[PDB]
RNA sequence: UCAUGCUUCGCGUGGAGAAUGACGUAGCAUGCUACG
RNA sequence: CGUAGCAUGCUACGUCAUUCUCCACGCGAAGCA
C-alpha cells in the first residue's frame, strides 16, 4: 500500500547506490546503511518518508553519477 | 504419430488383418499375417524411440541455450535496468517533499550534503539562475524538501559573500551562477 | 520489663555494646534462611523457617545501627555442655565466632542459653542461595547483602533491568566488589580446618554455619577424637560454593605483590610458560581440605571424570596468569639445514602444559603431510607477521599478516517486482493486514564482521558445582545409549560437498576437493594416526552470511582450515551417523518433517506423562556464551564410544586436538590474528551434535536443582523422598558412580519430563503437577541454571509455555503446529511465517534470481513449504498458498511464449501442469511414504 | 559389427536365402536356409554385443587415467606452492632477535603470542575515534608492550593519508574512522 | 564465502523384477507319409 | 511297437529388441531448518 512501498523503494535505492560506488566513501555508506535500516525497521510512515527524502539525497547531492532528465523522460 | 516410413508399412500390414479377419481363410495364411505384422510393429517401435530421443535432446539443448542467453542478458543491463525501476516506483510513491527534491534536481538545484531532519540541521544548496531562486526562495525564507528554511549566507560563485539585497531583477548578470545559499532547517 | 530488660543486660555479656532487641525482649525470632542438611529424615539445599533463636542488633555511639548480632538459642541441657566442651577445645582459633554460655530464669526454672556475638545478619549460604536461585521477581536477600557491603547503591536497582548480563555488563563489577570478602571467608575455612585437625575433631562443614565475615558457630555435630587425628568434611562446602568463586572474582588479588589490592600487580617473565609450582600452591592455600588427587596438567589424569575434576581448577587458576603465556609453544627446528619454527606443544588454561611426543629436529625432507601441518601451524604465519593493536574490540589481537586492514561491508538484496506487482494485484500488503513483511536482507557497513567476533565478550570464565556435574554427566550418557561410534578409515568416510572452502591458508589453492584428491587414504591415515601422540594448532577463518533475516545482526560462521575437519571426520561420523539415522529417540536430528514425521515426532515426545503440559525455549547467542567446561563436557561424551579403539592416551590428544582447533584457536578476521576467549566455533564437526549435549545437560542440571531445593518434610509421596535423599548421597557423599540410581533416575525423567532436543530448540512435555510442587524443573528452575551456570539471563521472549496439548507447542524449529483433519482422523502439521515465505519471493540474493521463468522451480519448493497454510483459519494465510501456484502457472506461461518467440518449436512438455494444482503439494504431508 | 567375421557369415546367409527364395525353390531348402539366417543372425547379435561392451569398457577407462594424471599434476603444483610459501616466510622474520630471545628461554621452548610483542619491527594500530587516538598514540612517538614506538604513517578506512595536524578534536568529524597508524621500533 | 539434516527437480550408470516381440536348443502331446 | 520324413499344440532353458515400477550410487540446479 505505502509503506511497504517505501521500504521496497529504499531496497532498490540502496541497490542503485551500491552501484554508483558509494562504498568507496565510508562515511558517507555508513550514513546510507543507516538511512536504509532504519526504513527498513519502521512502524510510521513519516518518518519512512523522511529518511527517504534524506537517502534520496545522497543520489542527488552526486550530480554526475546520473541524468535526471532522461530519468524523468 | 506418422511421418516415418516403418509406420507406413505397420499400417498397411495391420490392414490386411483387419481385412484377414473378415476372409476367414486358412489358419497358416492368418499366422504369416501375424508374423509379418509383429515384424513391422517391431521395427516401427524400434524407430519411435530414436525419434523420441532426438525430440528430447533437442528440447534440452534449447532450453539449456535459452537460460544462458537471459542469463547473459540479465547479467548485461542490470545498472541501467535498476534506474528505470527506481524512477517508475519513485513517481508510484508520489510523496510531497521527494516531487518537489526531484523536481528541483532536474532544474540543477541540487543538495550539497544529505538533506538533514533535525532543527539544528545545516544545509546547503546550489542555485543555478535567477528564475529558479526567485520561484524558491522570497526575503529569507528558502522552500526545499515541503519544510521552511531560514538563509544564513549566499557564497557567490566565487566565494565571495552576496548580500540578500544584491541579488534581484536586475542584479542577476552582474553576480556569478551558480550561487551557493546556506540554510538552517525551521 | 522486668523479665526482658535483664534479659537483654545479661545477654550484653560484659562485651557492653549497644544491644537493641530485634524480637519482642525474652522471645524468639523467626527467620526465613537457606540451609545446608543432611540427615535420616531429610537432604537438600532449601530454605526453612527456623523460630530457635532471638535476635539483638548491635548500634554506634552515634545510635546507628550497624551490621553486629548477637544470636541468643536455647536448646537442651545435653547439647549445652557439648557445645561448651567444643568450644573450649577450638575457643584459640581466630576464625570462630565469640561464644558465651549461661543460664536465666525463663518462666520458673533455669534454661541454657548459648549467645553467640557479633555476627552478620545473612551467612555464606544466604549469598550462594540466593546467586544460584536467582529470581528477579523477588531478590531481596540479594539486594540487601549487595547494598550492606558498598558493592552498589539503592538507587542502582532503579534501573530497567540491573541483572542482565547482556543489557547491564556493569552488573560484573558490582558481583565483583564482593570477591575480597569470599577469599577472606576461604582463608578462615583453612584456618578452621587446621584448628579442628590439631585438636581431633571430626565434623562436616555446611555453608550455613559461616557468617559473610568468615567465623563459625555451631559446633552441635562434632565429635572428639585422638588430639590429632581430626577429619573435617568440606565437599558440599567447596562443591556448593564454587559457582560464585568465578562470579566475583575471588581470587584477583593474587595477581597484586603479596596478594595486596594496594600494591601494583606482579611482572611476570615473559617467556614463562609452565605454572605448575603455581597452581599447586594456589591449591594449597585455599582448598587444602579437598580430598581429591588434583592433577594441574590433565596427561596426568586416570580417566574424563578426572579430567573434568582437574580441569575445572584450571579454568579456576588460570585466572591469575598472563595472557600470552597460553597457546601453542614454538621451537626452533632444522629442515634439510634452514631454520624453521614449528609448535611442539600447546599451554591450555583448562588442561595444562602440552608437549608432542614426536617433535623430529634435525630432518631432511619434508613429505606432502608435513608440509600440510606446517601450512597449517599459526607458528610461521604470526612470527613473521606485523605487530597489532586493535582498540575495535577487546579481545586480544596477535598480529597483523597484511600491511593493511580489510574492511568488507554487506550488500542489499535485490527486489523482484514482477512477483510483488502480482501479489498486489491479487490484494497483498494492504494497510492494516495481518500478513506484512518483516524478512529482508539487511546491509552492513565495513565494520561487520569485527562487530560480530567482537560479541565473544559474553564469554567468562565459568567454575562449576564439580560434583553436580560428575553425576549429571553419568545421566546425560544415558540419552546416548543407543547408538554406535568408533573410528573409521579414510576410506569409509562421507564427504557431501567437495567444493567447499579449505580455510586459511588452504583456501589460496584450491577447494576441499583438491587436498581429498592429492592426498591417498594412506596419507589420510598417517594424518590421522599423528593427531592421537601430537596437537595440531590450527587457524580458522570467520565469514559472513548473507541471508533474509527479521533482526538487524549479521552473523558470522567459523570456516575450520581442511586439516582439523579431515581428522574429526574420521574420529566422530560414525556415531555422528548413528544418531542422525535413528527415530524415536530423545534427539531428532535427520528426521524429516513430511509424510507424517512431525505428527510421530510430537507423539513421540508426548509419551504418556500425566498431567502434560508443554515448554520450550531457545539460547541466546548459543555459541558464543557458552562455558569451556560445558563444551568440554560435551566432547567427553560423544568418546566415550571409543571404548574398544583408542586407548587413554589416545582419547586425551584427541581431546587437546580438539580444544587447540575450535575452542581457543587463532582466528583471522580482515587479515589479523585475534584469539578466541573460547565458546563454540560454528563450523567445526560436531556443533550440531554438541549443542544437543550441551542442551540436555542445563535441561538435567535444572530438574536436579528444582529437587533438591525442595523441603522434604512437605512431600507427600514416599518414593519421591527417597529419591530426593538417595541424590544427595550420590551427589555430595558417594565418590563412585552408583549405576542402580542412575538408572532410577533416568526412568524418573523419562516419566515425568519427556524431551525433543535439536541442537538448542527444545520441547518438553512435563507432568504439571509433580513442577507445581516442586519436583521436575519449571522454567523459572531453568532460568536459574541459566543465570548461574551460563552468564545469561534468559528472558520471556525466548521461552514459552502451553497447558493444551491440542494445539502443539508454540513454535519449533520456526513451524508452528496446526491439529487438522486430514481424510478420516486428526493430525498435526507444521506451518511457517507467511512473511518468510512471501519476503523469499519478494526479495533475493541474485539478480538472475529475479527472473522467475528461469527459477520455476524454485517457486514449487516454496509452495511445497507454504501448503499447510490453506487450512489456517485466517484466510489470508490460506490465500499465500494459491497466490504462489497462480504465479507459477503464469511464470509457465510467459516461458512458453518466450519459447515460442525466440525459437519456433514449442517445448512439448505435458507434464508440468501438476505443478500449479494442489495435489502434488498435498502428497508431501501425507503419511504413505 | 562390419569388421568382425560374423557380418560376412550372416551376408552369406542372407544372400543364399535371397536367391532361394528367387530360384523359387521346392520348400525344404527355403526353411534350411530361413533357419541359417535366424541362426546367423542370433550368433551376430550375441558377438555384436560383446563387442559394444568392449567398447564401453575401453571408453571408460580413458577418463580414468586422464583424471589420475591431473590429480598427480594437480598435487605436485600445490607441493610446490606449499613449499616456496614455506620458504619465504622463513627470510620475512628478523633472526637476530628471535635468535636471542629463544636461546634465552629454558628449554628452548617460547609461547607464540611474545614473538611478535618483543621482535617485530613494525606496529600497526587500528583507532576507532578520537578519545582512544589521544589516549593510545598521541604525538610522533609513544610507548607500547615495553617499547618506543615512532609513528611513521597514518591513513583512514579509504586508505588516504592523513597529516597528524589534522587529528583534532575538532576536526575529528571530517574524518573516516578507524585510523590505521604503521610506526617503527624505536633505538 | 563453514558444519550438519531434510526435501524438490533434471541427467546418467548399474542391479532386480514386470509386460511385449523375434529367433534358437531340449522335453512332452496330437495329426499325416515310407520302411521294418 | 520301432526307424525315417512332414504338420500342429504345450513345457523348460537361452538370447537379444521395446516399454513401464521400485531401489543404489554418480553428476548438476534449487529450497528450507
Ligand atoms: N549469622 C546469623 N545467622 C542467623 C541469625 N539469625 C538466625 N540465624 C540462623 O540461625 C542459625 C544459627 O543457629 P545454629 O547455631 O546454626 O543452630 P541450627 O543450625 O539452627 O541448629 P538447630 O536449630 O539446633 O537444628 C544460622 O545457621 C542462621 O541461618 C543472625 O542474626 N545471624
Ligand atoms: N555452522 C553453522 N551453525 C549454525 C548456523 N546457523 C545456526 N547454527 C547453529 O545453531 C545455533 C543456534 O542458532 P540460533 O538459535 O539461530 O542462533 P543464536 O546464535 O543462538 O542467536 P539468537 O538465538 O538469535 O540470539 C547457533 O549457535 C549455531 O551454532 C550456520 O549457518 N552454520
Ligand atoms: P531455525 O529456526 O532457523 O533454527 C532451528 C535450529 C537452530 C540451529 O541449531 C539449527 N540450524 C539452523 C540453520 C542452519 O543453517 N544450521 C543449523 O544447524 O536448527
Ligand atoms: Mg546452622
Ligand atoms: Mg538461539
Ligand atoms: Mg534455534
Ligand atoms: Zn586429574
Ligand atoms: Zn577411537
Amino acid at each position: 500500500s505505502k509503506m511497504s512501498d517505501v521500504k521496497c523503494t529504499s531496497v532498490v535505492l540502496l541497490s542503485v547506490l551500491q552501484q554508483l560506488r558509494v562504498e568507496s566513501s565510508s562515511k558517507l555508506w555508513a550514513q546510507c546503511v543507516q538511512l536504509h535500516n532504519d526504513i527498513l525497521l519502521a512502524k510510521d510512515t513519516t518518518e519512512a518518508f523522511e529518511k527517504m527524502v534524506s537517502l534520496l539525497s545522497v543520489l542527488l547531492s552526486m550530480q554526475g553519477a546520473v541524468d535526471i532528465n532522461k530519468l524523468c523522460e | 504419430f506418422s511421418s516415418l516410413p516403418s509406420y507406413a508399412a505397420f499400417a498397411t500390414a495391420q490392414e490386411a488383418y483387419e481385412q484377414a479377419v473378415a476372409n476367414g481363410d486358412s489358419e497358416v495364411v492368418l499366422k504369416k499375417l501375424k508374423k509379418s505384422l509383429n515384424v513391422a510393429k517391431s521395427e516401427f517401435d524400434r524407430d519411435a524411440a530414436m525419434q523420441r530421443k532426438l525430440e528430447k535432446m533437442a528440447d534440452q539443448a534449447m532450453t539449456q541455450m535459452y537460460k544462458q542467453a537471459r542469463s547473459e542478458d540479465k547479467r548485461a543491463k542490470v545498472t541501467s535496468a535498476m534506474q528505470t525501476m527506481l524512477f517508475t516506483m519513485l513517481r508510484k510513491l508520489d510523496n510531497d517533499a521527494l516531487n518537489n527534491i526531484i523536481n528541483n534536481a532536474r532544474d540543477g538545484c541540487v543538495p550539497l550534503n544529505i538533506i538533514p531532519l533535525t532543527t539544528a540541521a545545516k544545509l546547503m544548496v546550489v542555485i543555478p539562475d535567477y528564475n529558479t531562486y526567485k520561484n524558491t526562495c522570497d526575503g529569507t525564507t528558502f522552500t526545499y524538501a515541503s519544510a521552511l528554511w531560514e538563509i544564513q549566507q549566499v557564497v557567490d560563485a566565487d566565494s565571495k559573500i552576496v548580500q540578500l539585497s544584491e541579488i534581484s531583477m536586475d542584479n542577476s548578470p552582474n553576480l556569478a551562477w551558480p550561487l551557493i545559499v546556506t540554510a538552517l532547517r525551521a | 520489663s522486668a523479665d526482658a530488660q535483664s534479659f537483654l543486660n545479661r545477654v550484653c555479656g560484659v562485651s557492653a555494646a549497644r544491644l537493641t532487641p530485634c524480637g519482642t525482649g525474652t522471645s524468639t525470632d523467626v527467620v526465613y534462611r537457606a540451609f545446608d542438611i543432611y540427615n535420616d529424615k531429610v537432604a537438600g539445599f532449601a530454605k526453612f523457617l527456623k523460630t530457635n533463636c532471638c535476635r539483638f542488633q548491635e548500634k554506634d555511639e552515634d545510635d546507628n545501627l550497624i551490621d553486629s548480632y548477637f544470636v541468643v538459642k536455647r536448646h537442651t541441657f545435653s547439647n549445652y555442655q557439648h557445645e561448651e566442651t567444643i568450644y573450649n577445645l577450638l575457643k584459640d582459633c581466630p576464625a570462630v565466632a565469640k561464644h558465651d554460655f549461661f543460664k536465666f530464669r525463663i518462666d520458673g526454672d533455669m534454661v541454657p542459653h548459648i549467645s553467640r556475638q557479633r555476627l552478620t545478619k545473612y551467612t555464606m549460604a544466604d549469598l550462594v542461595y540466593a546467586l544460584r536461585h536467582f529470581d528477579e521477581g523477588n531478590c531481596d536477600t540479594l539486594k540487601e547483602i549487595l547494598v550492606t557491603y558498598n558493592c552498589c547503591d539503592d538507587d542502582y536497582f532503579n534501573k530497567k533491568d540491573w541483572y542482565d548480563f547482556v543489557e547491564n555488563p556493569d552488573i560484573l563489577r558490582v558481583y565483583a566488589n564482593l570477591g575480597e570478602r569470599v577469599r577472606q571467608a576461604l582463608l578462615k575455612t583453612v584456618q578452621f580446618c587446621d584448628a579442628m585437625r590439631n585438636a581431633g575433631i571430626v565434623g562436616v562443614l555446611t555453608l550455613d554455619n559461616q557468617d559473610l565475615n568468615g567465623n563459625w558457630y555451631d559446633f552441635g555435630d562434632f565429635i572428639q577424637t585422638t588430639p590429632g587425628s581430626g577429619v573435617p568434611v568440606v565437599d558440599s562446602y567447596y562443591s556448593l560454593l564454587m559457582p560464585i568463586l568465578t562470579l566475583t572474582r575471588a581470587l584477583t588479588a593474587e595477581s597484586h605483590v603479596d596478594t595486596d589490592l594496594t600494591k601494583p600487580y606482579i611482572k611476570w617473565d615473559l617467556l614463562k610458560y609452565d605454572f605448575t609450582e603455581e597452581r599447586l600452591k594456589l591449591f594449597d592455600r585455599y582448598f587444602k581440605y579437598w580430598d581429591q588427587t588434583y592433577h594441574p596438567n590433565c596427561v596426568n589424569c586416570l580417566d574424563d571424570r578426572c579430567i573434568l575434576h582437574c580441569a575445572n581448577f584450571n579454568v579456576l587458576f588460570s585466572t591469575v596468569f598472563p595472557p600470552t603465556s597460553f597457546g601453542p609453544l614454538v621451537r626452533k627446528i632444522f629442515v634439510d639445514g634452514v631454520p624453521f619454527v614449528v609448535s611442539t606443544g600447546y599451554h591450555f588454561r583448562e588442561l595444562g602444559v602440552v608437549h608432542n611426543q614426536d617433535v623430529n629436529l634435525h630432518s631432511s625432507r619434508l613429505s606432502f603431510k608435513e608440509l600440510l601441518v606446517y601450512a597449517a601451524d599459526p607458528a610461521m604465519h604470526a612470527a613473521s607477521g606485523n605487530l597489532l593493536l586493535d582498540k575495535r574490540t577487546t579481545c586480544f589481537s596477535v598480529a597483523a599478516l597484511t600491511n593493511n586492514v580489510a574492511f568488507q561491508t554487506v550488500k542489499p538484496g535485490n527486489f523482484n517486482k514482477d512477483f510483488y506487482d502480482f501479489a498486489v494485484s491479487k490484494g497483498f500488503f494492504k494497510e492494516g493486514s495481518s500478513v506484512e513483511l518483516k524478512h529482508f536482507f539487511f546491509a552492513q557497513d565495513g565494520n561487520a564482521a569485527i562487530s560480530d567476533y567482537d560479541y565473544y565478550r559474553y564469554n567468562l570464565p565459568t567454575m562449576c558445582d564439580i560434583r553436580q556435574l560428575l553425576f549429571v554427566v553419568e545421566v546425560v550418557d544415558k540419552y546416548f545409549d543407543c547408538y554406535d561410534g568408533g573410528c573409521i578409515n579414510a576410506n569409509q568416510v562421507i564427504v557431501n560437498n567437495l567444493d567447499k572452502s579449505a580455510g586459511f591458508p588452504f583456501n589460496k589453492w584450491g577447494k576441499a576437493r583438491l587436498y581429498y584428491d592429492s592426498m591417498s587414504y594412506e596419507d589420510q591415515d598417517a594424518l590421522f594416526a599423528y593427531t592421537k601422540r601430537n596437537v595440531i594448532p590450527t587457524i580458522t577463518q570467520m565469514n559472513l552470511k548473507y541471508a533474509i533475516s527479521a533482526k538487524n545482526r549479521a552473523r558470522t560462521v567459523a570456516g575450520v582450515s581442511i586439516c582439523s575437519t579431515m581428522t574429526n571426520r574420521q574420529f566422530h561420523q560414525k556415531l555422528l551417523k548413528s544418531i542422525a539415522a535413528t527415530r524415536g529417540a530423545t534427539v531428532v536430528i535427520g528426521t524429516s518433517k513430511f509424510y507424517g514425521g512431525w505428527h510421530n515426532m510430537l507423539k513421540t515426545v508426548y509419551s504418556d506423562v500425566e498431567n502434560p503440559h508443554l515448554m520450550g525455549w531457545d539460547y541466546p547467542k548459543c555459541d558464543r556464551a557458552m562455558p569451556n567446561m560445558l563444551r568440554i563436557m560435551a566432547s567427553l561424551v560423544l568418546a566415550r564410544k571409543h571404548t574398544t579403539c583408542c586407548s587413554l592416551s589416545h582419547r586425551f590428544y584427541r581431546l587437546a586436538n580438539e580444544c587447540a582447533q575450535v575452542l581457543s584457536e587463532m582466528v583471522m578476521c580482515g587479515g589479523s590474528l585475534y584469539v578466541k576467549p573460547g565458546g563454540t566455533s560454528s563450523g567445526d564437526a560436531t556443533t550440531a551434535y554438541a549443542n544437543s549435549v550441551f542442551n540436555i545437560c542445563q535441561a538435567v542440571t535444572a530438574n536436579v536443582n528444582a529437587l533438591l531445593s525442595t523441603d522434604g518434610n512437605k512431600i507427600a509421596d514416599k518414593y519421591v523422598r527417597n529419591l530426593q535423599h538417595r541424590l544427595y548421597e550420590c551427589l555430595y557423599r558417594n565418590r563412585d558412580v552408583d549405576t542402580d540410581f542412575v538408572n532410577e533416575f533416568y526412568a524418573y525423567l523419562r516419566k515425568h519430563f519427556s524431551m525433543m532436543i535439536l541442537s538448542d530448540d527444545a520441547v518438553v512435555c512435563f507432568n504439571s503437577t509433580y513442577a507445581s510442587q516442586g519436583l521436575v524443573a519449571s522454567i523459572k528452575n531453568f532460568k536459574s541454571v541459566l543465570y548461574y551456570q551460563n552468564n545469561v539471563f534468559m528472558s520471556e521472549a525466548k521461552c514459552w509455555t502451553e497447558t493444551d496439548l491440542t494445539k502443539g507447542p508454540h513454535e519449533f524449529c520456526s513451524q508452528h503446529t496446526m491439529l487438522v483433519k486430514q481424510g478420516d482422523d486428526y493430525v498435526y502439521l507444521p506451518y511457517p511465517d507467511p512473511s518468510r515465505i512471501l519476503g523469499a519471493g519478494c526479495f533475493v540474493d541474485d539478480i538472475v534470481k529475479t527472473d522467475g521463468t528461469l527459477m520455476i522451480e524454485r517457486f514449487v519448493s516454496l509452495a511445497i513449504d507454504a501448503y499447510p497454510l490453506t487450512k489456517h483459519p485466517n484466510q489470508e494465510y490460506a490465500d499465500v498458498f494459491h497466490l504462489y501456484l497462480q504465479y507459477i502457472r503464469k511464470l509457465h506461461d510467459e516461458l512458453t511464449g518466450h519459447m515460442l518467440d525466440m525459437y519456433s518449436v514449442m517445448l512439448t512438455n505435458d507434464n508440468t501442469s501438476r505443478y500449479w494444482e494442489p495435489e502434488f503439494y498435498e502428497a508431501m504431508y501425507t503419511p504413505h511414504t
